[PDB]
RNA sequence: CUCGUAGCGGUUCUGACGUGCAAAUCGAUCGUCGAAUUUGGGUAUAGGGGCGAAAGACUAAUCGAACCAUCUAGUAGCUGGUUCCUGCCGAAGUUUCCCUCAGGAUAGCAGAAGCUCGUAUCAGUUUUAUGAGGUAAAGCGAAUGAUUAGAGGUUCCGGGGUCACCUUGACCUAUUCUCAAACUUUAAAUAUGUAAGAAGUCCUUGUUACUUAAUUGAACGUGGACAUUUGAAUGAAGAGCUUUUAGUGGGCCAUUUUUGGUAAGCAGAACUGGCGAUGCGGGAUGAACCGAACGUAGAGUUAAGGUGCCGGAAUACACGCU
RNA sequence: CUAAUUAAAACAUAGCAUUGCGAUGGUCAGAAAGUGAUGUUGACGCAAUGUGAUUUCUGCCCAGUGCUCUGAAUGUCAAAGUGAAGAAAUUCAACCAAGCGCGGGUAAACGGCGGGAGUAACUAUGACUCUCUUAAGGUAGCCAAAUGCCUCGUCAUCUAA
RNA sequence: ACAUUGUCAGGUGGGGAGUUUGGCUGGGGCGGCACAUCUGUUAAACGAUAACGCAGAUGUCCUAAGGGGGGCUCAUGGAGAACAGAAAUCUCCAGUAGAACAAAAGGGUAAAAGCCCCCUUGAUUUUGAUUUUCAGUGUGAAUACAAACCAUGAAAGUGUGGCCUAUCGAUCCUUUAGUCCCUCGGAAUUUGAGGCUAGAGGUGCCAGAAAAGUUACCACAGGGAUAACUGGCUUGUGGCAGUCAAGCGUUCAUAGCGACAUUGCUUUUUGAUUCUUCGAUGUCGGCUCUUCCUAUCAUACCGAAGCAGAAUUCGGUAAGCG
RNA sequence: GGUUGCGGCCAUAUCUACCAGAAAGCACCGUUUCCCGUCCGAUCAACUGUAGUUAAGCUGGUAAGAGCCUGACCGAGUAGUGUAGUGGGUGACCAUACGCGAAACUCAGGUGCUGCAAUCU
């Protein structure tokens, strides 16, 4: 038998029961979709900086 | 039946804004975008490549990636009861800088400048913004300003 | 759909690894070949009493198949497969579009 | 074999016009919208009387005919058919549908009606000042063919124009007024003086 | 063959009876009554079988597949029922998929168990700055499409009317009346994105295989300067995170915006509040309206609604109208 | 005859007709059998059907479907068998019975049995004619019939209606 | 030495056996597809949003209609040229697109994305990321890069199909391509087979069973989630009233009427709906018998008449009585 | 300040009509062997700044010009609209309260500004 197709009634009250969450940002996001050539050079630019701060202090 | 294509309900959104059709002016292609800049999204209807979905019109996000002709943009989208990060691959004619991030950076520079003139002398310079305040005491003169006004007006039809 | 019977395309030949000339033909499937393991299992399952044991498809809806081009490299004799969209007609020979010319029939 | 007008009295729908999607709309039976001495000069008919709607409703084209004929015939009989000018100022552009038992119940076009507001003129008449009682009586006779409430307002404008009677006299005993066939043209302070001399000689004195 | 007893049936009363005398009888009226008659006993045919002058009839009150026992406590998305108290928290009728539509899975809502930390971490809110939108309105002497009336301009664009003439189709020009869910130059209100900093800002110089004509940039860095008015408001009820699982997946009503329909206590959407799941005071009465949400009491004040009497509270006071 | 709601117009019947079968057979049983029913039978018989006394008649159609036919024997064709190639499993090829295909017969087999136009010295009516498709185009008869929707058809009769 | 009998093989075989005979749905069936989709609108200016809502469209087509480059500008009009006129060609002027871009509709596009020419295969290879549908699964489609190899152009650049928004498909099985790679488990060689990676063959009910009917002889589980009859809401339709008065009524709107319009009432018609009842509210009509309503046919008393009488017609109080 | 080359914002720059432009530049203009391109050296290509010219282009100005742009306590706090009431009205709708707030219209003003390089009485 015919019934109720669709409604958005009560859905915002359900979403605000736990009160819509912001996704909790961090320092250093991931490199997901960051350009691969930049990533390849970033690897070596951080390798050399690890060695530079190693030799600076020892 | 029903229709939910990629550019459905975009009759007016991707229209090209009276007497501004045709070629895109060149400052659009010479603006420089760094990773971390806050950009606005408004799709040009005349360029069909790199084109954002209609959800992202009027949305404002952060550049995470820079490519040959395009930038990637982080946009927070409200899926159900939480926010999901969306990564967008948009060409730079669908992208413009946010003027809010201009205005806040001159406020940062003004804050540093007045803190320097407070360090020179006169500490506690009170450098936060304030909301609009209730007005102070005035004295209103009646000099060439004698308060003269009539009454409400009678009804006439003037048809 | 008219496709030329020769194509200058990439080769995964490992002594080509570059764009070479390819002879283009169509892919037809091949004989179903008894002693394939599914055919052996199917004959054993259909053996005896019990009737038909696997589903026999009836409710077909497509009137087209996808055209599969068989790209044979003229240099190293290695082959490749390309799929085209649904077409009701597929040619391989000539008769290019002579454009600026009055109609026939 | 026609639904009573209380079925289609109120503006309950979005305006459904005859378009490239409608395509099968029966003709409006009101086809004449100016009556009387329509060719008359603006100076001929200074007094304007308006029949004005007080309600937000729909007027059927049948009712528009039925009121136009009654007002026209009373004014023709009592005052002569070349002593007034009558204008129907609403046009039945909205298509009323009829569904002739609820599956697939979208309606086919029944007729044509005119969507009126509070304060729209339905009928405007211009006459001489001496014809006022006949025109008011003709419009009050035409009230009975329309549902809802309608007021008879005497306009403070000269004729069918959009400026006051002393303002129009100040404009025509000066030189900013020249005749058209049934309406009038006004002289502006803007435009080429060669064209504003080509028309309007009688100004610039 | 016939009328008609016995017999054998079973027409009609649609009689009686209809918790009967009776799980099919009683009475009257009827059909037939010497044979395809009626009947006893013996015998044969047994369940997907028999037997049938055929009604799916009959086969032990059982027949469109008897009866008995077992498999078997067959299966049921369907219906009923489901047993002590008190406390604390507390829903959903919505998303996606399904031979899915009386059912499931899945997400959400809900409880529990907590874990990591301890002041602002954040917020169904405002402000300021900055975006985005094409709905209401508006417009049509702006485009597209409709649409009313005239005027001006001479033509083998097949008007007859001289072979340049009152009575010309249009077309253009300037006006005029009126409109549009699938029209629009313009364009709100409400709703909506971002930002309002210590992961911040400046100064100097380290990395690299990316980038540049070029340490030019890019990204990440070292070292240094800036101390809570550290960068609007108000609040924060602690904040953040994890696992697990119940029920639900028929909804309905009101205000506003809406679609179809003449309409409906009709059918279907949008936002919020409610009922469901909820008593209390008021609307006589009532799921939803107004008011207000509830431990047990006491006192006081109220809301909504009232104050002739039923009925607690002024047959108050006042200006009129009927 | 539907025991216990239907006694009939239903079923049966005589009559009529069709079909199969001459016995190492027809039709039908049985798990099998050195087994059975018809059959202690033999075509005036057994078996399967349809129609349903008498009278009078039973029209046309073999396209469809069924049934049937010493009917055509390189169309299709399985297993075995044959040939080739292969190391062999195997693959390929030729042959390939019945059946189907082809052709014929058969309606007291199942069944089926049309539209329009132009036409008579009337106006419509249409002996006749023409194409449109058919396998044939509903014949003799009968009928608003227990079969006719429209329909309570039209006329007559029966009645005051 | 054929029958017979045994085994296997092909045919025939509703005689019999088993099973199936989608869904949505203003009840169901028929119809349609609102079942996978695309454009505009509905849709209430973020997004999302329903109905068997409205107007349409998809299961294709294209070796160019894909890619790159270059030159040019289109529709339409006007003014001119032998045939030649409204339409054939040629020339000039105007022309913001009023053209074209495969196919719906919307968006977009003018030294172009249109038209014409030149060169081509980037409609290629590898495997990730992202967007939209969304559960942030799949599939389809799209975006931006990276590693190659190319095309094109002088080049910057562009090109991972079609200017963008539709144009499509799991597991199992079969087949092909790829390395010449793994395995056949006592050790080998060679066939065969199995495997790994990538496509195809197809599920349109489009997240994908292998599927005809009928039941009036019927059965069960249920369902007032849902029809048939009362009631309830509504009142299109039916019925009954009113206003206005063109006109009829020998002159004369209104004695009686009354067009074109328009406002109502009723619930004795029929639709509309599906709220109540499916662990049953006895379903048509007649007979009998009571009461009630009034929108009065008769009877009582009146008013009006195109009421002379007679007979009528309109109207009032009135349901007492027939 | 003119002009050129390359621009930015893309009409305050466009459009219609008329009138001026010294100097330099730009331009029209002159020639066809060569590279190249056409049916046509018209366009494209090459060569000479020579034979000539400001006629056009181009620039600037004028116009109670069209358009465009800006502003206005001009319309107008109008239309619309968020919130509220056991407000009004049979209804259609409307008023009030606390807020936000258009468009057409009507007036007035304006009619390109500017970056890099080079050149010029
Ligand atoms: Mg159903
Ligand atoms: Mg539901
Ligand atoms: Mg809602
Ligand atoms: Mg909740
Ligand atoms: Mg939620
Ligand atoms: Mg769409
Ligand atoms: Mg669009
Ligand atoms: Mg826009
Ligand atoms: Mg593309
Ligand atoms: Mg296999
Ligand atoms: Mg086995
Ligand atoms: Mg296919
Ligand atoms: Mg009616
Ligand atoms: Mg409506
Ligand atoms: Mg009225
Ligand atoms: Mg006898
Ligand atoms: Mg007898
Ligand atoms: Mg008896
Ligand atoms: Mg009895
Ligand atoms: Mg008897
Ligand atoms: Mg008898
Ligand atoms: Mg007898
Ligand atoms: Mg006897
Ligand atoms: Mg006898
Ligand atoms: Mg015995
Ligand atoms: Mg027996
Ligand atoms: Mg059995
Ligand atoms: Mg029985
Ligand atoms: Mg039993
Ligand atoms: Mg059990
Ligand atoms: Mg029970
Ligand atoms: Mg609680
Ligand atoms: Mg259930
Ligand atoms: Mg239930
Ligand atoms: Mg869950
Ligand atoms: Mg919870
Ligand atoms: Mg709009
Ligand atoms: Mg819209
Ligand atoms: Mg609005
Ligand atoms: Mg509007
Ligand atoms: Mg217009
Ligand atoms: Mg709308
Ligand atoms: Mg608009
Ligand atoms: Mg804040
Ligand atoms: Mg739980
Ligand atoms: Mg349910
Ligand atoms: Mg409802
Ligand atoms: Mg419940
Ligand atoms: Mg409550
Ligand atoms: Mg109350
Ligand atoms: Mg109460
Ligand atoms: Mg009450
Ligand atoms: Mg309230
Ligand atoms: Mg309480
Ligand atoms: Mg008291
Ligand atoms: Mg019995
Ligand atoms: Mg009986
Ligand atoms: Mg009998
Ligand atoms: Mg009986
Ligand atoms: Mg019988
Ligand atoms: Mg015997
Ligand atoms: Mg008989
Ligand atoms: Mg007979
Ligand atoms: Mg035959
Ligand atoms: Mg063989
Ligand atoms: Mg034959
Ligand atoms: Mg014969
Ligand atoms: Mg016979
Ligand atoms: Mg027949
Ligand atoms: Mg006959
Ligand atoms: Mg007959
Ligand atoms: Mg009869
Ligand atoms: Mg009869
Ligand atoms: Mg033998
Ligand atoms: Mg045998
Ligand atoms: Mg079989
Ligand atoms: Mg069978
Ligand atoms: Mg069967
Ligand atoms: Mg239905
Ligand atoms: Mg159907
Ligand atoms: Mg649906
Ligand atoms: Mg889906
Ligand atoms: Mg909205
Ligand atoms: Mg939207
Ligand atoms: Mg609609
Ligand atoms: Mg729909
Ligand atoms: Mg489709
Ligand atoms: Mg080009
Ligand atoms: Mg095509
Ligand atoms: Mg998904
Ligand atoms: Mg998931
Ligand atoms: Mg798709
Ligand atoms: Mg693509
Ligand atoms: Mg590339
Ligand atoms: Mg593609
Ligand atoms: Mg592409
Ligand atoms: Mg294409
Ligand atoms: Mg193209
Ligand atoms: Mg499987
Ligand atoms: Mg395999
Ligand atoms: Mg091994
Ligand atoms: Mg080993
Ligand atoms: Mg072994
Ligand atoms: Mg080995
Ligand atoms: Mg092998
Ligand atoms: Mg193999
Ligand atoms: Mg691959
Ligand atoms: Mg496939
Ligand atoms: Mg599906
Ligand atoms: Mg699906
Ligand atoms: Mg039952
Ligand atoms: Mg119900
Ligand atoms: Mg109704
Ligand atoms: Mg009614
Ligand atoms: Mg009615
Ligand atoms: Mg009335
Ligand atoms: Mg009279
Ligand atoms: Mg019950
Ligand atoms: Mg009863
Ligand atoms: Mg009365
Ligand atoms: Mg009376
Ligand atoms: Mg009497
Ligand atoms: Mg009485
Ligand atoms: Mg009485
Ligand atoms: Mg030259
Ligand atoms: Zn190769």
């Amino acid at each position: 038998a015919k019934s109720k197709n669709h409604t958005a009634h009560n859905q915002t009250r359900k979403a605000h029961r736990n009160g819509i969450k912001k996704p909790k940002t961090y320092k250093y996001p991931s490199l997901k979709g960051v350009d691969p050539k930049f990533r390849r050079n970033h690897k070596h630019a951080l390798h050399g900086t690890a060695k530079a701060l190693a030799a600076a202090k020892k | 039946g029903k229709s939910h294509g990629y550019r459905s309900r975009t009759r007016y959104m991707f229209q090209r804004d009276f007497r501004k059709h045709g070629a895109v002016h060149l400052s659009t292609y010479l603006k420089v975008y760094k990773v971390g800049d806050i950009v606005d999204i408004k799709a040009n209807g005349s360029i069909q490549k790199g084109m954002p979905h209609k959800f992202y019109q009027g949305k404002t996000g952060v550049v995470y990636n820079v490519t040959k002709s395009s930038v990637g943009v982080i946009i927070n989208k409200m899926v159900g009861n939480r926010y999901l990060e969306k990564r967008l691959n948009l060409r730079v004619e669908h992208i413009k800088h946010s003027k809010c991030r201009q205005e806040f950076l001159e406020r940062v520079k003004a804050n540093a400048a007045k803190r320097a003139e407070a360090k020179a002398q006169g500490v506690a310079v009170q450098l936060k913004r304030q909301p609009a305040q209730p007005r102070e005491s005035r004295i209103v003169s009646t000099e060439g300003n004698v308060p003269q006004t009539l009454a409400p007006v009678p009804y006439e039809t003037f048809i | 759909v008219n496709v030329p019977k020769t194509r200058k395309t990439y080769c995964k030949g490992k002594t080509c690894r570059k764009h070479t000339q390819h002879k283009v033909t169509q892919y037809k499937a091949g004989k179903a070949s008894l002693f394939a393991q599914g055919k052996r299992r199917y004959d054993r399952k259909q053996s005896g009493f019990g009737g038909q044991t696997k589903p026999v498809f009836h409710k077909k809806a497509k009137t087209t198949k996808k055209v599969v081009l068989r790209l044979e490299c003229v240099k190293c004799k290695t082959r490749a497969q390309l799929t085209l969209k649904r077409c009701k007609h597929f040619e391989l020979g000539g008769e290019k579009k002579q454009k600026g010319q009055a109609l026939q029939f | 074999a026609r639904r009573p007008a209380r079925c289609y009295r109120y503006q309950k729908n979005k305006p459904y016009p005859k378009s490239r999607y409608n395509r099968a709309v029966p003709d409006s039976k009101i086809r004449i919208y100016d009556l009387g001495k329509k060719k008359a000069t603006v100076d001929e008919f200074p007094l304007c009387v308006h029949l004005v709607s007080n309600e937000l409703e729909q007027l059927s084209s049948e009712a528009l005919e039925a009121a136009r004929i009654c007002a026209n015939k009373y004014m023709t009989t009592v005052s002569g058919r070349d002593a007034f000018h009558l204008r129907v100022r609403v046009h039945p552009f909205h298509v009323l549908r009829i569904n002739k038992g609820m599956r697939g119940a979208w309606g086919k076009p029944h007729g044509l009606a005119a969507r009126v507001d509070i304060g729209q003129i339905i009928f405007s008449v211009r006459t001489k000042d001496s014809n006022k009682d006949v025109v008011v009586e003709g419009l009050r006779r035409a009230r009975y063919k329309f549902p809802g409430q309608q007021k008879i307002i005497l306009s403070k404008k000269w004729g069918f124009t959009n400026l006051d009677r002393p303002e129009y006299l100040k404009k025509r005993e000066a030189g900013e007024v020249k005749d058209d066939g049934a309406f009038v043209k006004f002289l502006s302070k803007k435009g080429s003086l060669e064209n504003n001399i080509r028309e309007f000689p009688e100004y610039f004195a």
